[PDB]
This record gives C-alpha cells, structure tokens and sequence, in this order.
C-alpha cells in the first residue's frame, strides 16, 4: 500500500529530522563561540 | 509525487549523520587547537621590559598607566593577568615599544 | 475470563475462544496482551481448524506492544483469514512490515539474488503485486511509476 | 496559563516541631511535681 | 562552506571562496554573491584575490537582471586595480577578473555539464588545472577547455546555412549587452540569425519559428547545432 | 431597569473587546498559521488556547440576560471563515450582532436554544477541512455550555455538541492529520473536551463505552504521530481504572506509552502521581515515593485543593508504610489547616509506640479515611506501628523481659510476644537474642556504623545524582549562546593605516 505502507514512512523520519537537526543546531553554535575565542 | 517524499527525506538523514559527529570532533579539536594559541601569546613578555605604574582603566581590559619615563598612556593588557591583583598603585610592566601592559 | 478455557483439549472450545477474540479485542485485549500467548501452541499443534484465525489476533495484540516481526510472522502464517479484509485501520499495520521486510530484503536480493535468496511465504510477494495491481487500476501512476522501483524489479 | 482542572473544589515551624514532640503530655505542670513530692 | 568561510586560517578561508567558485559558477547564485560580498574585506591578500576570482566566475554572461551585483563589481575591479597602495596579488584578481569577466565577447561560457546529464570533463580538467596557478602561473592558462559557447545553430543540409528568424516572448531586458561607454516602446521580438548567442535561461523565453519557411524537426531546447527542416 | 440598564450593558462589549483580540487573534493565527503555516515553530495558540480556557473558567456564571454570552452564540456561529475575502465581512459580523443584542433583542440561550446554535457546519459555506477553525469553533461553543455544566436540559445539548465535535474528531482521526497539527492541535482540544466529556459523560453517563473509544483513540495514536496523543490518552485512560479494580495496572507496566516524552508538565506532572497510586494499591516497596515526590515537585502554584492535598497526604501515606515520617503541617497556607487533622492525628499515633492509640484514631476517623478511599491502605499500618515499637524498645532498653513488653505495648499476651519479637529478629530489624527460657531479651550495643560501609553508599547515591544535576545545569544552560554574529579580528582600513605609517617608519 502507498497510503498505508508508504505514507507510514513519512510519519517516522520527520521526528529524527527535527531533534537530531536541533542537536546539530546546539552543537554548531557551541563550536562557534569557541571559534570566536580562538580568533 | 509521493515517491520522492521518503527517498529524498532519508537522503538528508544520510547527509545529516555527518554533521553532529563532525562537529563533535570540533568540541575537542579547537580545545587541542586553542591551547596552542593559548600559551603562544606570552612571547611579548620576553625580557626587554620597561616599567610603568597602573593608574586606571576606561573599561574592562583596556587601561591607563603612568610610566616611569614620566608620561602617561592609554594601553592594552595581557588577558591572563588577574585584574584583581591590580591597583594599590600597581607596579606594572610595559612593552618597550608597543607600550602595553605585560 | 475466556482466557481461562485455553486448556480444554477439545478442538471446539479453542474455536469458541477465538470466536471472542475479534469483536472484544479492545478491553481484555489489555488483559491477554502479555500473560498468555498460546497461539503457537494450537498453531503448531496437529489440532487444525483453529490456528488459522489464531495468528490474526496475535498479529493484532503483538503489533501494539512492539512485537512487530512477531506480528509479521503470524501475519504471514495466518492465511486466508488474514488478508481477507483491507477495510480497516489494521491492514495499514501489517503491510507496513510486510512490504518493509520485502524491500529491505530485496536490497540484499539486489546484492546477491543467486543463492541464499528469500523463502517467501507466498503472500510476502503476493500482496506486493496484488496491491501493485491496485496501483495499476486505481488510476494512480505517479505511484505505479514508483512502487515498480520499490520492488527493485 | 494556570487552568488547573479541579477534581475536588518563622512564626509557625519552630512552633510546629515543638508541637510535634510537645503534643499531648500533661499540659499544666504546676501541680504534677507538687503532687509527686509526697507520693514519690 | 559558508561555515568554513570563518576558519581561523586564511587557507581554509581562502579555499572556501574557491569552493563556491567551482560549485555555483554556472549560476548567478544570489546567495553565493551574498557570501562573497564580505570575502574581499579580509586582511589577507590572497583571499582578497580569490574573492575576486570566484566573484568573476559567478556572473559571466549575466547582465544586471540575473543579479544586480554585476555592475556593483565592475566598479569594484576598477576600484581595486586603480589604486597604487593595493597589493599586486590583490589587484591581480581584478586584471584577471577582467579577462575572465569579458571572455570571448560574452559568447563563451563555462560548462562542466551537458544538458544530457554528463559532465564536461575537459572543462573539469581545465578548472582543476586552473586551480594550480600557485606553483606555476601559466598552468592556469589551461582554461580554454572550459570555455564553451551559448548559441543555437540552425542547419538544413551538411553545409548550407538556413535563413531562420524567430523571436522571444518574456522580458526583453534579459537580452542586455555589455555596451561600453567610450568616453573621449520596447521590443521583445528579438530576431536572430543562425549563429546567434542566447542565454541558457533564455532558451525557454524564445519563440519557435512558426512563420518562416524553415521549421525545426527537433524540439528546440538545447543550443548548439540542429537540423532545421525546410518546410 | 435603570439598575439593569446601567450595570448590564457594559458586560457585552468588554467581553467582546477581549474576544476580538484573544481568539479572533487565535482565529487569525491558529487557522492561518497552523493549517497553512508551521505551528511547531509557533505554538503560541496552544498557550493562548490555555488562556481562552482560563478566562472562560471563571468568566461566565450567570444565566445571561442582555445576551452577553447568550447573544454571542447567534453571533459567533454564523461564520464562513474560509479566507480573508470571506472573513473581511466576518470582521463586520463581529460588530453587526452588537446591534442585534443592543438595538434589537437576540436569542436568549437559556437551556433550550442551543439546538439552533449547533447546526452551522453548513450555514454560509462553513467547512470541515480547516479543523483548526472548526475544532476551535467547535470548542469555543463546546466550552460555555459545559463550563458551568448546567445539568438541567443541557446534557443532551452538550451531548449533541460533543457529537458534532466528534464528527470533527473522526475527520481528525481519519482525514489528513499529517504535519498540520490537525492531530496535534486538536489533541489539546480533544484532551480538554475529554474532561467536560468526562464531567457530563462519565459519571452521569456510561464511561465503559469511552473505554473502547479511548482504546481506538490510542490505537490511532502512536502510529501517525507520537506526541500529545501519547500523553493525555493514558491519564485519561487511568482515571477510572484506578477507581475500578481492572487489571490495567500491569497493562500499564507492559505499556509502551509510559513515557509520552515531555508531556507539557501538567499531564506529565500528575502522571507520576497516577502511577504512584498504582504501586500504592499494589504494595509500595518505597519504589514510587520518589515518583510521588516528583509528581509533587512538578506541580504548579495554583491551589492545593485540586490534587495537591491528595499527593500531600498519599505521598507520606506510603512513607508511613515504610516507617519514616516528617512534619507535614509546616506550610499552613490553604492546605495545612483544613484537611489534615484526622491524617496528622493518624501519624501522631504512629509516632507513638502505642498500639490501641492507633485504634483510637481508626474508630475516630475510619469514615474520613473512607471519604477519600485510602482506608484499605490505612488498615495495614499496625505492622509498622509495632515495628516502630520494637525498634523503639529494642533501641531503648537492653536487657528487658518479654513479660514487660507485652504489657507496655498493651499486647495482652506475652506468649506470642515471644513470636512478634521472634519475627522481629526474623525479618531483619533487631538482631540479638532472647533468653526464651528466662524471658529477658538481651540486645548488644552496636556502634561505629561509620566504618561499616553504609554511609559511603549514602554518599554514592548522592554523589552520582549531584554530578547529574550539575550535568543538567550544564545541559539546560547552553541554549542562550546566540547572536554571536562576527569575531572581527581588528579592522581593515586601520590595518591599511598601520601598514601605511609602518611604511613611513620603514622608509624612515
């Protein structure tokens, strides 16, 4: 099924997008402060 | 089209996995990099050192001193100096040319 | 309460027990969810006429408790009683694992098809081209252009 | 904010510990000792 | 790579600019020009240089309507080449960026890529060999393999030029020219001969010849040469 | 009529004044910024929706003369609310019914007139696809009926209005809830309507149908989306099963949705209490007094009479089961004067070593402890009373006869006071021997428990945890780090002046 096998795979991935994305968002500015201290 | 909606979306997880580990390298990488720079700056406090006397600061970490040559100056300072070691009337150290706190 | 008579040793009260496992599978579904799982007992038993429906309701209850491939093996071995209905919010639960293990196995079958291939339980590929003909006949060809890639065939 | 669904509807604390220990015990000593003088 | 534009070394800060310059050079990438805008400001001469190289590669054959930073930068290369106090490495990207930026009379362009999907490998070798001007100056003179035209060509026999004159439909200011100044009511129906230049973004805005004697047997989508059937 | 005519006509426009800017702004933002734009980044209409609960909790009481809420329903139910060219007249229609309340008379909605205020999913192009509009425009009349409740000819109006909102809820359960907060935005509306639903349609009506409807609501939960349906559908599942004795405590053990992942500190806070009383009735072994304590410390500043009385009582009820007891009545705000006196009077007996003093409580307030229904947990405390006594005496005296402790503990039998003492040895508690032939129970002096490695464990429990709360004071800290635009080294033009004057001194 496309509606009921395949659309069941959009519902799962987006959760990993939104939080691993957010962890990256925290970590990059956490590096960026240190880059400011470096230069 | 529904078909690209899952393949192109796992495409960017497949892309996304190489960013948090990659800057997780940089949590330590600019530590071990930064400490090269950290002790590096103190070369100016070599040995040809002339003496001033601290007077006051405009702000944080930029100040005004009274030289033993008699004249006074608006100078900069080394960051590692504990600033709370300053001001009885502080005997300070000046660079002989660039004329800043040592 | 009906769980208490799963030791009758008369192959009519297993049938009567599974009479009450589809209409009332929302209240003491909570009850027989972790305690009793004797589906495979009569399912592997020589006692027939009552194992066909037994793997359906285990595929119901083990689905919601994370025993997904447990619901997928019983989903395959449940038979004609299992795939007879596609008019629920439950066919969505079972083909989500069937076509899953299908195509994630078919990546390895894109690796090495020749030798150590799939022992298909004859519906694991059967509902593939079945519902794929539903794609061919329900006018959707932006997906009939796509699941024909999903099979990697 | 604070919707808080309703299924139903010092000066104090040193006084509360001495309330805990000093709870139900004879309450009125001026006479207890003066009556233990001759009995005890 | 914009994150890598702020490396604490000017080497990775330098190579970030050439990374954009090899990525988006076919496009008038407004984002990439936006990133390359402060890249000329750096106190390092060679990253100021490579800022001008990537700033030259981003906008060839682009006249003011793909992005307005074209003439913002034409004054800038003269602005840095006409100073005496600059570095020779600094204005070197400007005297370089002129011959880049006005290459072939706006008739040749870069293309690491066919319309088919296949990359153009002598342009690929031309740009990779173009990167190593560091250790040999005419080593990056190997660049002529990257220069590719943007022109349709009509044809009917093995040799004979046809006489086709089609036109365009969209906003005609896209057909702007360099137009040098030399100090001592609007037509969208641009008639073209057989060797006529056209932007690849202007391959969609043209009109097919429907009234001429000639009619293209091929659907006109790419430039280059095609058979143009005499009807 | 001057008295009504001078205090009654200002009520109508000033609630209209706040309702054209709170939920007409929720009308302009929760329908155009959630059904059309992202609300996960901008979920302010959730807490704004909380505010449109809170103001309306204590906003309406009266039977609404002058049509100050009763004329809102003929006003606010005639809504297309399709798009801005169809709502630019609706913004006038927020004003046009003020002339219907004021110039004319409106329809006085008084226990009878809700039926022509309900059948508008059709009137002037109303829809069901904007269920951020139709669920808010469901709730927005589904609240003020059922807020005061009006159980007199209001249960069927409430009921049918719940039927219409349930048609919206089935369109939510079936029809395009993906990434719209159709599911998520109406899990708050669904969740909050479960309580009015549960305060007309639970105790007055049959809840056990809402059991299977709630199992289906949980079935469609956790598949399509795992937030906001993983949360409310479990305390809202729990609240009558606790009141019942159904098996679903062990089902709650084997449940996957035991974590709903940061359930908004209200359902999440009370949730730990709702699982605390689970192991209370299933025999607290000091496991859940931390989840009672945790449920307490996650609870807000509103009033204690809600549930904070009962976690304040039951939280220690399980530690009276252990034997430990603090002073409870230390914060006499609105909780430590009213509802304690039987229950502190209980632990007043527990802090004694007296036996039938417990009975002198247990007859005095046996019914008060049955008013809450804790009495089956109350009934088992004689064990901890007598272990309190034997630790007390066994700590106090050393070589004491067993023919004294039955009399002092008013046990009325020394012959089994060999056996209560004997099992006090058996179960752990006290160690040393009874000269059962003689009758004295000797006890040894066990000092220097320090070099006994118990307080190292009393550390290491707290070493690890205190390191953890430093770690959380780190992990909660680093969200601030932002607006760090440019680490400018020195300059450019002043660097050109530095090389310029440097070139002057270099030629010099």
């Amino acid at each position: 099924g496309l509606r009921q096998y395949y659309l069941s795979k959009i519902e799962e991935l987006q959760l990993i997008v939104n939080d691993k994305s957010q962890n990256l968002r925290r970590l990059q500015a956490q590096r960026n402060e240190l880059n400011a201290k470096v230069r | 089209d529904l078909y690209s909606r899952y393949k192109k979306l796992q495409q960017e997880l497949e892309f996304l996995e190489v960013q948090e580990e990659y800057i997780k390298d940089e949590q330590k990488n600019l530590k071990k990099e930064f400490l090269h720079a950290q002790e590096e700056v103190k070369r100016i406090q070599s040995i040809p050192l002339v003496i001033g006397q601290f007077l006051e600061a405009v702000d944080q970490n930029t100040a005004i001193v009274g030289s033993t040559t008699g004249s006074n100056y608006y100078v900069r300072i080394l960051s590692t100096i504990d600033r709370e070691l300053l001001k009885p009337n502080a005997s300070v150290a000046l660079h002989k040319h660039s004329n800043a706190l040592v | 309460g009906i769980i208490s008579l799963l030791d009758e040793d008369e192959p009519q009260l297993k049938e009567f027990a599974l009479h009450k496992l589809n209409a009332v599978v929302n209240d003491f579904w909570a009850e027989i969810s972790e305690s009793v799982d004797k589906i495979e007992v009569l399912y592997e038993d020589e006692g027939f006429r009552s194992r066909q429906f037994a793997a359906l309701v285990a595929s119901k209850v083990f689905y919601h408790l994370g025993a997904f491939e447990e619901s997928l093996n019983y989903a395959l071995g449940a038979g004609d009683l299992f795939n007879v209905n596609d008019n629920s919010e439950y066919v969505e639960t079972i083909i989500a694992k069937c076509i899953d293990h299908y195509t994630k196995q078919c990546v390895e079958n894109a690796d090495l098809p020749e030798g150590e291939k799939k022992p298909i339980d004859q519906r694991l590929e059967g509902i593939v081209n079945k519902m794929f003909q539903r794609c061919l006949d329900d006018h959707k060809y932006k997906q009939a252009i796509g699941i024909a890639l999903e099979t990697r065939r | 904010m604070s919707e808080k669904k309703q299924p139903v509807d010092e000066d104090n604390w040193d006084d509360d510990n001495v309330e805990d220990d000093f709870s139900n015990q004879l309450r009125a000593e001026l006479e207890k000792h003066g009556y233990k003088m001759e009995t005890s | 790579v914009s994150l890598l534009s702020e490396s604490y070394n000017p080497h990775v800060r330098y190579g970030a600019a050439m990374a954009l310059g090899i990525c988006c050079a076919g496009t008038g990438n407004k984002e990439a020009i936006n990133l390359l805008e402060p890249m000329t400001n750096d106190p390092v001469n060679y990253v100021r240089q490579g800022a001008l190289i990537a700033s030259a590669l981003i906008m060839i054959q682009q006249t003011e309507i793909t992005c307005p930073k074209v003439n913002q930068f034409r004054q800038l290369y003269s602005k840095v080449i006409n100073d005496k106090h600059d570095d020779v490495m600094a204005k070197f990207g400007a005297i370089l960026a002129q011959g880049i930026l006005d290459a072939g009379g706006h008739n040749v362009t870069i293309s690491l890529q066919s319309r088919t999907g296949h990359t153009h490998m002598p342009s690929v070798v031309g740009v990779l060999v173009f990167t190593q001007f560091w250790f040999w100056f005419p080593l990056s003179h190997f660049l002529s393999l990257a220069y590719t035209p943007t022109c349709v060509i009509g044809l009917n026999k093995d040799l004979k030029m046809p006489k086709v004159q089609y036109k365009s439909n969209c906003k005609p200011s896209t057909f702007a020219y360099p137009a040098p100044l030399e100090v001592p009511p609007e037509p969208n129906f641009q008639l073209l001969d057989n060797p006529a230049r056209v932007m690849p973004a202007q391959l969609k805005v043209l009109t097919m010849p429907e009234t001429c004697r000639y009619q293209p047997f091929k659907p006109l989508s790419i430039g280059g040469i095609i058979i143009l059937k005499d009807t | 009529p001057p008295g009504g005519g001078e205090q009654e006509p200002p009520p109508p426009p000033a609630p209209q004044d706040v309702e054209m800017k709170e939920e007409a702004a929720t009308g302009g933002g929760s329908t155009g910024e959630a059904d059309g734009k992202t609300a996960a980044a901008a979920a302010e209409h959730s807490q704004r929706e909380l505010d449109t609960v809170t103001l309306e909790d204590i906003k309406e009481h009266v039977k609404q003369l002058e049509k100050a809420v009763s004329g809102k329903e003929p006003r606010f139910v005639l809504r297309a609310l399709r798009m801005l060219p169809s709502t630019s007249r609706r913004l006038n229609h927020y004003v046009l019914y003020k002339a219907v309340q004021g110039f004319f008379t409106s329809n006085n909605a008084t226990r009878d007139f809700l039926l022509p205020f309900l059948e508008e999913p059709m009137d002037t192009e109303a829809d069901l696809q904007f269920r951020p509009r139709t669920g808010k425009a469901a709730s927005t009349p589904l609240l003020p009926e059922v807020e005061a409740y009006l159980q007199l000819l209001v249960v069927i109006f409430m009921m049918n209005s719940k039927r219409y909102k349930e048609a919206q809820k089935i369109s939510d359960d079936l029809m395009q809830k993906i990434s719209t907060q159709n599911r998520r935005a109406l899990d708050l509306v669904a969740a909050k309507c479960y309580y009015y639903h549960a305060r007309v349609y639970e105790f007055l009506d049959k809840l056990d149908v809402v059991r299977s409807f709630l199992h289906a609501r949980l079935r469609t939960a956790t598949l399509r989306h795992d937030a906001d349906g993983q949360a409310t559908l479990l305390n809202l599942l729990l609240r009558n099963y606790l009141h019942y004795s159904l098996y679903d405590q062990a089902e709650k053990l084997v449940s996957k949705s035991v974590f709903p992942e940061q359930a908004n500190n209200n359902e999440w806070a009370r949730y730990l209490y709702y699982t605390g009383r689970i192991k209370a009735i299933q025999l607290e072994y000091s496991e859940a007094r931390r989840t009672m304590t945790n449920a307490l410390r996650k609870a807000p500043q509103h009033t204690a009479v809600g549930f904070k009385q009962t976690v304040h009582k039951l939280l220690i009820v399980v530690e009276l089961l252990l034997g430990e007891i603090p002073d409870r009545l230390q914060f006499r705000q609105p909780s430590l004067k009213r509802s304690l006196m039987p229950y502190f009077l209980l632990t007043q007996a527990v802090r004694t070593g007296n036996l039938a003093k417990f009975n002198q409580v247990l007859d005095q307030f046996g019914e008060k402890f049955q008013a809450d229904g804790t009495y089956t947990l109350i009934i088992r405390l004689r064990h901890n009373v007598i272990k309190t006594g034997v630790r007390m005496i066994s700590l106090s005296y050393s070589r004491i006869s067993l023919a004294d402790i039955a009399q002092k503990l008013q046990l009325d039998s020394p012959e089994d006071a060999e056996f209560i003492v004997a099992k006090a040895i058996r179960d752990g508690v006290i160690e040393a021997s009874i000269n059962h032939e003689k009758g004295y129970v000797q006890s040894k002096e066990m000092i220097d428990i320090y070099s006994t490695r118990e307080p190292q464990l009393a550390f290491h429990q707290r070493i690890s945890f205190c390191l953890d709360i430093h770690n959380m004071s780190v992990k909660a800290m680093r969200f601030p780090p932002k607006s760090y635009n440019k680490d400018l080294e020195s300059a450019e033009e002043r660097r050109e002046r530095e090389q310029q004057d440097l070139e002057f001194a270099k030629e010099m």
